[PDB]
RNA sequence: CCCGGCGAGGGGAGUGAAAAAGAACCUGAAACCGUGUACGUACAAGCAGUGGGAGCACGCUUAGGCGUGUGACUGCGUACC
RNA sequence: CGAAGGUGUGCUGUGAGGCAUGCUGGAGGUAUCAGAAGUGCGAAUGCUGACAUAAGUAACGAUAAAGCGGGUGAAAAGCCC
């Protein structure tokens, strides 16, 4: 049995999150929540909130055991960016971009 | 004037609830009735502490376009249209496959 | 000064193939608590080496 | 009903013919960005293909062949308007 | 008992092209022979929208300046005493 959790529209760079990402991938649950308490990233905490969750659906709406899971899938992906306005010198305007990323984590007991 | 009025007794043509029978209860202004016992939906209702109201699932009716229901002939078992006439100094209602009055 | 072609993206992916991260190694568990916590450093409940620092 | 800050966001249950029809809502192309699998690549010099051609993985099989993916090594070769 | 449109495979003509079928979609399409054109795009320092590169690089706006204890809160270098 697989389990999903899903982060959408959360207020960061991708290319930021995945340095994250990368640290958890097929790990046992209890080894990647300690290895993401130690981390000094601002990701991290986005993180370790999905993964909770994911774990909390498997345990309620599954019948699961939280000793056999671990973490089979995890991926971002970029959402909308939001535009907005600098001026410079001389008067001259450039534009800034504000992007986002959807965050997914998949946990099984295969 | 209009054909099907308040209080009447109906047959439904089409749809789910087709070949049921009922009564009027209002008459709405876009072209549609709703029609006891007939059309019933199922709607998530969420709690409101004033009024001293509850949630919960409820079933109520729909409903339903004035087209697709008919006047009922007890004489004869079956649907029928309607006609209109003077009688004495007033206009009346008239079954078609007999010819008499309602 | 600025670049005559486009950069690719197999570039990109070379430069930044020495932009990962490290995880630290292992834990450390007290004598007393039982508590994992950094090496040197103090646990989030008050402890060190078995002895009660912080109320 | 459950995780979460009495959040944003999500997983179930339920409605409907259909919820990758859920309000950022018919269909959902391309540029651009990712996760998984097979093969190649750390003694090798240039418009990146074309002709020849081992080895590996996989599906049919009349056990005789063939099809599809990758492509070490080698001849020729300086984009378009 | 599945239209146009989207996406794969097989066959076929000297070419512009044609035909058949699997998945997606959910209501329209059009033989044959004739008739009329807003009838075919890669370039014009062309016009409108979307998305890349340089790069997680420069910078965060007067060099008058900060340290510690307690409070609240999911979280306090910047809020309150």
């Amino acid at each position: 049995m697989e389990t999903i959790a899903k982060h959408r529209h959360a207020r960061s760079s991708a290319q930021k999150v995945r340095l994250v990402a990368d640290l958890i991938r097929g790990k046992k649950v209890s080894q990647a929540l300690d290895i993401l308490t130690y981390t000094n990233k601002k990701a991290a905490v986005l993180v370790k909130k999905v993964l909770e969750s994911a774990i909390a659906n498997a345990e309620h709406n599954d019948g699961a055991d939280i000793d056999d899971l671990k973490v089979t899938k995890i991926f971002v992906d970029e959402g909308p960016s939001m535009k907005r306005i600098m001026p410079r010198a001389k008067g001259r305007a450039d534009r800034i971009l504000k992007r986002t990323s959807h965050i997914t984590v998949v946990v099984s007991d295969r | 004037a209009a054909k099907i009025r308040r209080d009447d007794e109906v047959i439904v043509l089409t749809g789910k609830d087709k070949g049921k029978r009922g009564k009027v209860k209002n008459v709405l202004s876009s072209g549609k009735v709703i029609v006891e016992g007939i059309n019933l939906v199922k709607k998530h209702q969420k709690p409101v502490p004033a009024l001293n109201q509850p949630g919960g699932i409820v079933e109520k009716e729909a409903a339903i376009q004035v087209s697709n229901v008919a006047i009922f002939n007890a004489a004869t078992g079956k649907a029928d249209r309607v006609g209109f006439r003077f009688e004495d100094g007033k206009k009346v209602r008239f079954f078609k496959s007999n010819s008499e009055t309602i | 000064a600025v670049q005559q072609n486009k950069p690719t993206r197999s570039k990109r992916g070379m430069r930044r193939s020495h932009d990962a991260l490290t995880a630290v190694t292992s834990l450390s568990v007290d004598k007393t608590s039982g508590e994992k916590h950094l090496r040197h450093h103090i646990t989030a409940d008050g402890y060190y080496r078995g002895r009660k620092v912080i109320a």
